[PDB]
């Protein structure tokens, strides 16, 4: 397939593409770039979401209140179930956490001028935008093999953490989905921004 | 004729075509090849349904249960005959749409047996080749390639026997089904099947 | 036939195929059947070994099975087919479902299938993760693989007598009758 | 005898869209014969337009049936029953947006006339391929072929289960079990 | 409702009177749908 130079091919799959329905066959390479940056998008997401998911379920919130004109503090948004707390945050909270994701999103999109989809566009790079990606120089450190690894172990940790939290979010809902019985914490398994 | 190069003719009718009606000298080539096919289909459906009718009449079942408030002893417990009736309704479903995709796969190649291809051998891999669609390889006869150690003479031989026992079984299921339906139309079988 | 491993001195060093099964098989076929041979070997093993450990007054493990529904390791019942009922239904449900999803990658990830070209009943997806056999010659690796279909089979036998102990009230002369 | 017959229909005819480049123009299923009058560029542009709509329609209709944006007013898993329910602003809103891509995107090509004046204007080439899965050259015609069959099943899906949830009154995969319930 | 093989018998056999006089002309004539007023009256579409 078109997907065989892409880096992602696991010891879990031999060490061959899985694309069962062959998806990278269609369409172009810049369609499998949008692809594979789609991907990492998500992984990365999943990753942030979980974390944050077993924030909201743990408790553990920042000292202070989120608004001073509603009231509304981070123990009330604590509070309610993990899909819930958005629903509890301050509309205009909301609209300017949306605004920096958007920015940030605009941002890869325009300053990585070597495109995703373009030639030579390396669809899981967004650094570039300075300071953004590891500002600590942590990635410093390493080499080009040990970089190979760790982005092989993003990709790994991303799609399972993408189950994980469709899993965690579709539990309650759907009971008998998940086999573990345990009170997963209720609410909506989608919300709406706003 | 295409009907003087096939495997079922047999001894049983001397060295010679059964078609005592004339039914394949009424008809063009390519109805022959759907009329093997057709005949070798009507052949396997029927012994598996007649060795599964047997087994239903023997009140054999599985150990466990086919559903999650009934259990294969309970269903099969009428009979072979209101079996299938006591069946529930998405099992039937599911049997139904799985035979679906099976003769939608065999009928979907090319070669195919009407239009130039070997009638009655089904695409051992029906669903290769499909685009978009994923299967496990499991070919579909010969999943662990039993024929592979026959020579060429032997499978021939045993491809006479296919014709000969599924014909049997046409017969067979059909004497068993009747005989539920007339009581003593065939008295070989029992009032418990 | 001739060629695969399993033979051993304790049959003339020679085959064991009493009714032909191996006459009709391909190469394929034969791979199939070493393939399940080895496979039921790894899960008789398994399967009597745990079954012997509990049921001989073994050590349990140390408490809760469900910690929520309430079924300690020691109430399970020490008895096999008793312990297996006891379980929770959910325990069950996840322990097939692991396997399954191990059964499903196996076959789609180990590549030169076993059914196509591949070496019968080998895992490189679980087997050795520490270092063990990843570095022994090739010899003592054939005769270890023979030892591994010889106890198997032995597994296999002994855990079917546990099965029919069990079922059949005293079938196997030197097992309780409480099997 | 006939000397150039329909490859849908072999008793009749050849139509014009046989004997044309389209995509799924080697099957002149055509008994009306409607591509003789109506232009075949036009004519392709409605499909696709059609097609599309309806396969965006049928999977709307039967998931409205089942998930709901979260406290959405005027909610019915009945969709017929729900277009009332649901405020009239919204779906002002809706076709005022749809008034604008359709506008914008055909802006001096409303008309037969006036569109496909241009020869590289294709039918249903709008433009729309943000994925640019047609720079591969290779699978275009599975995909436009695909785009086609699946827009006429959509198409035919949509009419089916309105017409279902009209005839039923109950929503479609609830009608459905309906049906397959016991008798 | 009754899937016809599913979730219920295929064909089912008829139900039929084991013979019988002939039955008179004005008894069949007087509810066809061409020779009589009611009949006449009934051979109508409906919606
Ligand atoms: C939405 C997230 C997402 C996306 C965009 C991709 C994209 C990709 N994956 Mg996939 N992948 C994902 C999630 C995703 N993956 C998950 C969660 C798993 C399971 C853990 C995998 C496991 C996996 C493996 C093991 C491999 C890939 C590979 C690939 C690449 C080739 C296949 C292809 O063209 O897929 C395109 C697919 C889409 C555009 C997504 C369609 C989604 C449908 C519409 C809905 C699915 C719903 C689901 C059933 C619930 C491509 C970059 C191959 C690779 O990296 O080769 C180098 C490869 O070997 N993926
Ligand atoms: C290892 C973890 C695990 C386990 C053991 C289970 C177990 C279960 N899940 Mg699953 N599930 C999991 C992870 C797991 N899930 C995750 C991570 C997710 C989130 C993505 C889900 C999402 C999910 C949903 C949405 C649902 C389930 C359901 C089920 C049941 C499926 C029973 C069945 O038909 O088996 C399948 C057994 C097979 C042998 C099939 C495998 C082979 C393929 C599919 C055959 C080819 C298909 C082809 C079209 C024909 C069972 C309780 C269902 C439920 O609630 O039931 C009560 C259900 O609706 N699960
Ligand atoms: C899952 C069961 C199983 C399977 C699949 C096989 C498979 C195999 N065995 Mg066998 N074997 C088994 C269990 C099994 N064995 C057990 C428990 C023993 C101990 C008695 C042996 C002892 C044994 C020996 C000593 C030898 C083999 C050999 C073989 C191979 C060639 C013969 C053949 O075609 O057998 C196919 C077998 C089957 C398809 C199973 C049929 C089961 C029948 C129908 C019922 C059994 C009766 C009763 C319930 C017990 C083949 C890989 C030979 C070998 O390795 O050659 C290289 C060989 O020499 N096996
Ligand atoms: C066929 C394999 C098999 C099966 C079906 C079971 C089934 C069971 N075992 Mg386990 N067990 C096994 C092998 C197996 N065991 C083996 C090889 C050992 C080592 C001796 C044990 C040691 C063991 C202990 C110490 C205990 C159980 C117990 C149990 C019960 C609870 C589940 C559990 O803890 O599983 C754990 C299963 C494993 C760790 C085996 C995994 C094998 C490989 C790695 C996969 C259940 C009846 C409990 C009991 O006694 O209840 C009465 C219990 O406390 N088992
Ligand atoms: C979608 C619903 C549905 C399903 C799943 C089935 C399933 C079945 N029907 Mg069928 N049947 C249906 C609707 C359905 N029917 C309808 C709507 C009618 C009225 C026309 C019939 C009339 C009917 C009769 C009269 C009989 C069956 C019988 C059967 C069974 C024999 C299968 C067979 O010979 O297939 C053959 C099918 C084909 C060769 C393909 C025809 C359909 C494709 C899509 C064209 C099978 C379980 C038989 C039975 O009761 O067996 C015990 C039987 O005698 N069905
Ligand atoms: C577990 C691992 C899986 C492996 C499975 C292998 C597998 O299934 O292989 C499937 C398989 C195979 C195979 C091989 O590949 C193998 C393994 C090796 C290879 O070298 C060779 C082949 C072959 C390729 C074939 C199978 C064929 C079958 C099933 C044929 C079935 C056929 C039933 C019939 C005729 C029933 C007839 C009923 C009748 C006549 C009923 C009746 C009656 C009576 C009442 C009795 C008496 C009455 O008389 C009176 C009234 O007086 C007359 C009549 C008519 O009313
Ligand atoms: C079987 C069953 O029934 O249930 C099972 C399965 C089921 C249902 C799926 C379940 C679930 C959910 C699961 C499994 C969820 C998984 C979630 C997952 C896997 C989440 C990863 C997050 C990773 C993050 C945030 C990493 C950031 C890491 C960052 C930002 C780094 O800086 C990395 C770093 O390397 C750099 C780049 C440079 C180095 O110099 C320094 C380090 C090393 C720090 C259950 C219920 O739980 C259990
Ligand atoms: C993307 C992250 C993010 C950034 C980068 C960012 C930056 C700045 C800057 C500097 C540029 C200023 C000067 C500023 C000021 C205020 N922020 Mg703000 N903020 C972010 C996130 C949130 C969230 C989640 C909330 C929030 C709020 C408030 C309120 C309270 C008003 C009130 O009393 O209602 C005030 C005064 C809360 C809110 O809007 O409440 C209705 C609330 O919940 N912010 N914020
Ligand atoms: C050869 C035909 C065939 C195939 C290929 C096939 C495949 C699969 C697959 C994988 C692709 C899954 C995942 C699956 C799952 C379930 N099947 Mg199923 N199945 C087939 C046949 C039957 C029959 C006859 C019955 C049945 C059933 C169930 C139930 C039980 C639910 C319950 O406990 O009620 C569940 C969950 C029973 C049923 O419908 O019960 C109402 C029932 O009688 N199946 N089945
Ligand atoms: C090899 C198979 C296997 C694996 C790989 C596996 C993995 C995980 C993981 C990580 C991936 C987590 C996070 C997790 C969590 C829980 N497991 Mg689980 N588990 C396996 C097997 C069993 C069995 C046999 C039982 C069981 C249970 C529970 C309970 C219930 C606690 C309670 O209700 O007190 C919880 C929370 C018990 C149960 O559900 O009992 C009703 C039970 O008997 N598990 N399990
Ligand atoms: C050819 C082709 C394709 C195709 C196709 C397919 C699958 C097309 C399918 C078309 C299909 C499936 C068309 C159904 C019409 C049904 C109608 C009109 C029903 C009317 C029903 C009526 C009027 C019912 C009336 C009543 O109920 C009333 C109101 C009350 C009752 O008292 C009386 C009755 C019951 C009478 C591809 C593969 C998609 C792409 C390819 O490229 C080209």
């Amino acid at each position: 397939s078109a997907a065989d130079g892409m880096e992602g091919a696991a010891h879990e799959t031999g060490f061959t593409t899985w694309d069962p329905l062959g998806l990278a066959d269609l369409g172009s390479p810049a369609t499998l770039a949008f692809f594979r940056h789609a991907e990492l998008k998500h992984c990365r997401v999943a990753m942030a979401a979980f974390t944050g998911w077993l924030v909201a379920v743990s408790g553990v919130h920042f000292p202070g209140l989120c608004s001073f004109s509603e009231g509304i503090s981070f123990e009330d948004i604590s509070q309610l179930t993990p899909m819930e707390q958005w629903g509890a945050v301050p509309a205009l909270g909301k609209a300017q956490i949306l605004l920096a994701i958007g920015i940030i999103e605009h941002q890869s999109e325009w300053k990585i001028k070597p495109h995703y989809m373009a030639a030579g566009g390396k669809p899981g790079d967004l650094k570039g935008l300075k300071s953004f990606w590891d500002p600590i120089g942590l990635t410093s450190k390493m080499d080009a093999k040990k970089l190979e690894r760790q982005r092989l172990s993003e990709i790994k940790n991303g799609r399972l953490a993408m189950i994980g939290i469709v899993s965690v979010l579709i539990a309650n809902n759907m009971p008998g989905a998940i086999p573990l019985p345990i009170a997963f914490p209720a609410g909506p398994s989608l919300v709406l921004p706003f | 004729a295409l009907v003087d190069s096939m495997e079922g003719v047999g001894e049983e009718t001397g060295g010679q075509i059964w078609d005592p009606l004339g039914i394949s000298e009424a008809v063009s080539d390519e109805a022959v090849m759907w009329f093997r096919a057709s005949e070798l289909k009507h052949g396997r459906v029927a012994m598996l349904a007649s060795v599964g009718y047997l087994v239903g009449a023997a009140k054999i079942s599985f150990p466990g249960e086919l559903a999650k408030g009934v259990t294969f002893a309970s269903v099969a417990a009428n009979g072979p005959y209101q079996a299938w009736d006591a069946v529930p309704q998405a099992g039937k479903l599911q049997i139904l749409s799985i035979i679906l995709a099976l003769e939608w796969a065999t009928e979907a190649k090319k070669p195919h047996y009407m239009r130039g291809g070997v009638p009655g051998k089904i695409e051992q891999l029906p669903f290769d080749g499909i685009q978009g669609l994923w299967a496990p390889k499991i070919k579909f006869w010969d999943p662990l390639n039993f024929t592979g150690a026959l020579s060429a003479e032997q499978k021939a031989r045993k491809r006479k026997a296919e014709l000969k026992n599924g014909r049997l079984a046409m017969i067979g299921i059909i004497s068993f089904i009747t005989g539920h339906n007339l009581p003593g139309s065939v008295p070989a079988l029992d009032s418990s099947f | 036939v001739s060629d695969m491993e399993g033979t051993g001195p304790e049959t003339g060093g020679k085959v064991f195929d009493p009714m032909g099964l191996s006459k009709i098989a391909s190469a394929e076929t034969l791979a199939w059947y070493r393939a399940a041979e080895l496979k039921h070997s790894r899960v008789a093993m398994a399967a009597v070994t745990g079954w012997a450990w509990v049921s001989s007054g073994g050590p349990l493990f140390p408490g809760y099975l469900s910690v929520e529904q309430g079924v300690t390791f020691e109430s399970l019942g020490r008895d096999g087919y008793a312990a297996w009922a006891a379980v929770p239904e959910a325990g069950k449900f996840q322990i097939l479902g692991v396997i399954g999803i191990l059964e499903i990658l196996s076959e789609s990830a180990v590549k030169p299938h076993y059914m196509a070209g591949g070496t019968p009943g080998k895992v490189p997806l679980l087997w050795d993760p520490l270092g063990f056999t990843a570095k022994l010659s090739p010899e003592t690796l054939a005769r270890k693989r023979l030892a591994e279909l010889k106890n198997g089979r032995l597994a296999m036998i002994g855990v079917m007598s546990l099965v029919s102990a069990h079922f059949i009230p005293n079938s196997v002369p030197l097992l309780p009758g409480s099997v | 005898a006939i000397s150039k017959p329909s490859n849908a229909m072999p008793f009749l005819t050849a139509p014009p869209c046989q004997s044309s480049k389209l995509p799924g123009a080697e099957t002149g299923f055509d008994p009306l014969y409607l591509s003789e009058f109506i232009d075949i560029k036009w004519a392709r542009e409605a499909e696709l337009k059609h097609g599309r709509i309806c396969m965006l329609a049928t999977v709307g209709y039967i998931m409205q049936e089942f998930f709901s944006l979260p406290g959405y007013p005027g909610y019915t898993p009945n969709p017929i029953e729900a277009v009332s329910s649901t405020p009239p602003e919204a779906l002002a809103q809706i076709v005022l947006v749809l008034s604008i891509i359709e506008f914008n995107s055909n802006k001096d090509k409303w008309t037969m006339d006036t569109m496909f004046t241009d020869p590289a204007r294709e039918p249903g080439n709008l433009g729309f391929d943000p994925l640019k899965f047609g720079e591969n050259k290779e699978t275009r015609e599975r995909l436009a072929m695909a785009e086609l069959k699946n827009g006429r099943l959509a198409m035919i899906a949509f009419s089916g289960m309105i017409h279902q949830t009209f005839v039923t009154g109950k929503p479609l995969f609830a009608s459905l079990n309906d049906i397959f319930s016991s008798p | 409702m009754t899937i016809p093989g599913l979730n219920a018998p295929g064909l089912v056999p008829a139900t039929k009177k084991p013979a019988g006089a002939k039955p008179s002309f004005e008894s069949y004539r007087d509810t066809s749908h061409f020779w009589s007023s009611q009949g006449i009256m009934d051979s109508v579409p409906k919606v």
